[PDB]
Formats: structure tokens, C-alpha cells, sequence
């Protein structure tokens, strides 16, 4: 379903921006 | 469910970007 | 409910790149 | 409602990210 | 509806990020 | 429909962030 | 959209039942 | 929104379905 | 998608339940 | 919120027709 | 996903409707 | 969460329909 591919598109971005933060 | 998984990561992505944003 | 807390998450992602995009 | 108040932030975060974009 | 807008809202920023990365 | 867009679009939200994460 | 449909659909649904539960 | 109508109308399902049953 | 599914068979829902009603 | 209420009524609803079936 | 099963659900409701609305 | 109960309600109440149905 959609909502699953988003929920796990959204944790990949947090990741992401999580790294971008602490740089 | 999915809802809630979005509402978490959601709340971290604004965590995160309050934190670069300051 | 998880669309309360998605749309007050977007409110304060909206405000951080506003300052972000301010200089 | 919550969708409503998601769509209006979303708009919010495209035009500061052109802004960023652009700058 | 509020679903289309949101859709259309975020082609916008995956091009605008698009253009970023680049 | 729109969410399935949604989904294709935050997709590459994501692997343009994490590109942006990595240089 | 879809969600202004299924409201209205609904609007008509619940006026049956209420014919149905009246009668 | 249409969410919230939604649940209006679903209300009124229920007490009259409630009201059948009853 | 699975959302405008839902708004044509509550459209159908719609019609025969209003059927039902004025038997 | 409101897929909470429609939750809600929807079980109200299940077991209004759970009665009329039985 | 979720969606999916409610849009198979309101199907079979629909299927179910439609018959005791034509007999 | 409560897609998923909505899920689980409108299963119960298609199989109840059904048995009115028959």
C-alpha cells in the first residue's frame, strides 16, 4: 500500500536530515 | 499503523530541522 | 490522532524553513 | 480540517525550498 | 481536494530538492 | 490516485536528501 | 476528490437508514 | 472538512442502525 | 486508486440502499 | 480526531448489524 | 494495506446491497 | 491504528450483510 511506501520514505528523510543536523 | 509511523518520523524531521534551522 | 500531529509537525516544518530560506 | 491545514503547509515548504533553491 | 493539492505541493518540492542536490 | 503519487514523490524527496547528506 | 464523494454518498446513506429506521 | 462530515454522517448511521436493532 | 474504489462503491451503496428505503 | 470517531462508529455500526443478523 | 481491504469490504457490501435491493 | 479498525469493522459488517443477504 501507499501509506506503507510513505511511512517508509519518511524514515529514510528523517534519517537523512538527522545526519544533515549533526554536520 | 502506518499513520502513526508517519506522525513519528514526522516529528523527528521537525526536531531535525529546528535543530539546523537554529 | 496521527492527522493532528502530521499537520502540527508540517506547521513547525514550515516555520524552520521559513527561517532557514530567510538568510 | 487536519488535511486541509496540511495542504496549506505543504504549499508553505515548496515556496521556501524555491527560495532556497534560487538563493 | 485536499489530497490533490498535496500531491501537486510536493512535485514541487521533490524539484526544487532536485535542484538543490545538484 | 494522489497517494500513490504522494508515495512517488516523497521517494525522491528521499534519495535526493540523501544525496544532499553525502555531498 | 475522492473524500468530498464518499461525504457525499454518506449524506444520502445515513438519510436512508434514517427513512428505514423511521418508517 | 470532508473528514469531519464523514464522521457526521457515520454518527447518524449508527443511531439509526441502533434504533433497527433496538 | 484504493480511494476512488471506495467512492463508487459507496455511490452503488448509495442507490441501493435508497431502493431498499422506498420498498 | 476524526478517523477516531469514524472508528468508533463503525464498531457501533458492527455491532448494531450483528444483532439484527442474529 | 488498509486501504485496500475497506475498498474490498465496501465491495462486498455494495455486491450484498444490490441484492436485496433487486429482490 | 484506526485505518485498521475501520479495516476490521467493515469486514464484520460485510459478513453480516451477507448473512441478511441469504
Amino acid at each position: 500500500g501507499s501509506l506503507k511506501k510513505i511511512a517508509k520514505s519518511l524514515k529514510k528523510i528523517a534519517y537523512s536530515l538527522k545526519k544533515i543536523a549533526q554536520g | 499503523g502506518s499513520l502513526e509511523e508517519i506522525a513519528k518520523s514526522l516529528e523527528e524531521i521537525a526536531w531535525s530541522l529546528e535543530e539546523i534551522a537554529q
